[PDB]
């Protein structure tokens, strides 16, 4: 290229000047760029710590307790670690021919339900499929997308329905080792922390039920589209209920300048919390639509409202009106009818109602946008939020339900879910079989956390 | 009501235009500097070599 | 009003050029310039063909 | 902007679209933006060179913005450090400065597309026609006093 | 190139080529004035550069393929020549001449 | 030549303002791109015409 | 006047048809200060007026 | 930025200036034109040899 403007060229926009200009840019105490203001931090180092075992060996269908490693000044990391068995399909099936067996859609997220944190002996918090769905589907940062995706299965490879062995598909699922990181109120920021070394009196514990294999593999049909469970003759090797499963933790060490200072001084911090509402089953064949008494306790932050496909106990995170059936190619697919069942929803406080029935479409795309750092890629999970930001940790407007008087959400169900419900599809029709749905709501609250004379305690409770 | 306020003044836009110097801020390069000019020898005994 | 940028920049450079063989050819306050023509009066006259 | 159909929308680019097969929209072989080189003028002044079609396209949206188009054409050039940041930053202001050109060249392509002649399910079957539009992003202040908005300084 | 064949010649220039090719340029307003004028001294200057933009009908012509009596029925060949026009001085005295500037 | 009153057209009258900023103008152009003419065989003097 | 443009040329039917090449065509703008070096518009020296 | 070394050649390494008069520089990059490439039968791998 022939580039004639030159260095002076500039010359004639830095000259250029007005009130405006004076007005936004200008003044002697006016900061500016290209100069980095630089503070010191302090000293410190981490690294990653095995979780010391307590409770048995971890197995399938049962609960494994955890506790957490003392000598870290804080602990602000902890995931899990579990070696999937290896799955492969047998000819002498009860399906026969016509037969085949997938893992369910997240696999993780799933066979870990009502996973907690205590405190002594204290429930402190508690999260489940649901919750996890929700979160990660709505505050999911873009780029690890496919991070996620890929170390929680779906990875493309175990969802994929296999044959029997003398079929066509004779694969086998592979037995790789998958992680799922744990969310908690220390982990969602740095600036929260647990403080181990004040704590030395409380027996700070992770409790994890994992869920029994039966109802964690699809038997799918390969014709009628039927989901039948699965037992352990069908496969081979049988099924193992012990299973290897690990939890790591990240711990921080800090100097003696501050690590004793700030001991013996009484701290107060902020958590966030889950309070989940009892799950109502839904018949759309009879009521047209539900309504569900809403009680919680401190300041709610957002509340999450998915209907769930619970014909079979196999599938799992199925919000939609029509299950999965299998398709060519030995692949999955959503089938032809599947929509959303919630057709619209509204919110009542006393006899008032402060959100009209709005659609559906309001809650899945517009909150999201506005009030949210992602937007869900799949059908259901709607959302509404009392702050502008769901995902910043300082805290912003939120309504406490304590004070507040009984409060109903009710929700007016879909032509396309009241005719999913009956049943009489065709083949891989996905609602071939009568379908049954159920509601779940869950709420995000605030809580006050205190450290004094090395115990925790909720001053507030 | 009370009174709207907006700009009233026109403000004194002077007619014609201005100059700005546009001259290079260093000028390090484009110029050499009496030394390492290509073409001549500084370092050189007067003409009388010739005499 | 306007903001203009007086003269070029590539002019600029080539005036910053001098040697000692453009202050021998050029330069000095006895050197004339162009661009300036002296004027002096004419003798005032007519002119017509004549059979 | 392709302005041959005025059904048709937001077809920047130098071919319209054509239907393909699976009754799907399939964009055809040929089909880039008709922009080759750009450049701006300040009163004779050349402040940005002849420079590529490629580095508006794409080193622009990379250093100063928020995200890079996945379309042909879009074409920028921004004064400040971030775009989508509302705090003030690098500006100039038009008031004080006198008449600017923008100055750009069109393509191969675009001149063979605007003749037609072209086989079936190519988009340049018929003629074409290109409308070049401008858009700016500018500043500005309200003041708000005794129950009312304005502009101090218009 | 049309300017440089044409425009500048016609200006301040002796006269003009006829025929296609030598491309001009000076700085000062007459090249046949003995008589110094504007000039710039490329020894006080840094790293200068000229860009020159060939031609399709040159392009086309390099390679061969023209038929009978068309000039190009062979592949062409085309090079590049620059010459450049300055001033200097010399000192005569003592019976014997040189530069004293060099 | 700075522009100052759209663009040039044919039949069409067009004003262009003096690049100002510098210290001596002493010549002009103007260079102008001619279009491409091309007869067709519908004209009104059909095979007899010529442009 | 190259013998380009003001030959004529026939239609497309014809044995003449070749198109009128389109090219760029200089003009020199006779002014005052364009007739002679000496006389120069002084835009440094006018910079009230408007060219 | 200011070519001070060479020209950019395959498999060679050349160094450039960064230009100065500048208050502060901020970024950098690097633009290079891929050249052309065709395929032909008398390649080592006959017609089972693809580029």
């Amino acid at each position: 290229c022939t580039t004639g403007a030159g260095v002076t060229s500039g010359f004639i926009d830095l000259a250029t000047y007005d009130n405006l200009d004076r007005a936004l840019y200008g003044g002697k105490d006016a900061t500016t760029y290209f100069i980095k203001e630089h503070y010191p931090v302090g000293w410190f180092t981490k690294l990653p710590t095995m979780a010391t075992r307590v409770s048995g060996n971890p197995a399938f269908g049962q609960e494994f307790s955890v506790g957490v490693p003392r000598s870290g000044d804080y602990v602000l990391n902890a995931w899990l670690t579990l070696k999937t068995p290896e799955i492969k399909l047998l000819e002498t099936n009860r399906l026969g021919a016509n037969g085949t067996v997938r893992w369910t859609k997240n696999l993780m997220h799933n066979a870990v339900e009502h996973a907690s944190l205590t405190f002594n002996d204290i429930c402190a918090q508690q999260f489940n499929t649901a919750y996890l769905d929700a979160w990660t589907q709505f505050n999911m940062c873009e780029g690890k997308r496919i991070g996620y995706d890929n170390m929680i299965g779906n990875t493309s490879d175990m969802t994929n329905p296999t044959p029997a062995q003398g079929q066509d598909g004779a694969r086998t699922l592979p037995s790789k080792n998958l992680v799922l990181p744990l969310p908690f109120f220390f982990s969602r920021d740095c600036g929260l922390a647990l403080p181990t070394v004040v704590l030395p009196y409380n027996e700070i514990r992770i409790n994890i039920k994992l869920r029994s294999l039966q109802e964690l593999l699809v038997f799918q049909n390969k014709d009628t589209g039927n989901v039948i469970p699965i037992s352990a003759t069908d496969i081979a090797g049988g099924l193992a209920d012990t299973v290897e499963a690990y939890v790591y933790m990240t711990v921080g060490l800090v100097s003696n300048v501050e690590r004793c200072a700030m001991a013996g001084t009484v701290r107060d911090m902020v958590v966030e919390q889950m309070q989940a509402a009892p799950t109502h089953i839904v018949n759309p064949q009879n009521t047209n639509n539900v309504h569900v008494d809403m009680r919680f306790s401190h300041a709610v932050k957002a509340l999450f409202f998915m209907v769930q496909n619970v014909t079979y106990k196999s599938v799992g995170s199925n919000y939609t009106c029509v299950t999965p059936v299998n398709g060519p190619g030995n692949t999955v697919m959503e089938p032809a009818m599947s929509v959303d069942p919630i057709k619209s929803a509204s919110l009542t406080y006393e006899n008032t109602t402060r959100l009209a029935n709005m659609g559906v479409e309001y809650y899945s795309l517009v909150q999201p946008w506005y009030f949210s750092a992602s937007i869900p890629v799949y059908t259901g999970y709607h959302m509404y939020s009392y702050a502008l930001n769901v995902g910043s940790v300082h805290p912003s407007g939120s309504t406490n339900y304590g004070r507040l008087t009984n409060a109903s959400i009710t929700v007016t169900m879909s032509p396309e879910s009241v005719v999913a419900a009956a049943g009489g599809g065709n083949n891989n029709s996905g609602y071939n079989e009568p379908q049954r749905f159920a509601l779940v709501v869950i709420a995000v609250n605030h809580n006050v956390i205190r450290i004094m004379n090395g115990s925790m305690g909720f001053p507030i409770l | 009501k009370r009174r709207p306020h907006a700009q009233n003044h026109a403000g004194y836009k002077i007619k014609y235009c201005k100059q700005v110097p546009l001259i290079p801020l260093h000028g390090g390069d484009y110029i050499l500097n009496h030394w390492e000019t290509r073409g001549v020898d500084r370092m050189r005994i007067p003409g009388i070599q010739h005499a | 009003t306007c903001t203009t940028g007086a003269g070029v920049t590539s002019g600029f450079i080539d005036l910053a050029t001098y040697d000692n063989l453009d202050r021998a050819l050029y330069g000095g306050k006895d050197a004339t310039t162009y661009f300036i023509k002296e004027h002096y009066p004419v003798g005032w006259f007519t002119k017509l063909p004549t059979m």
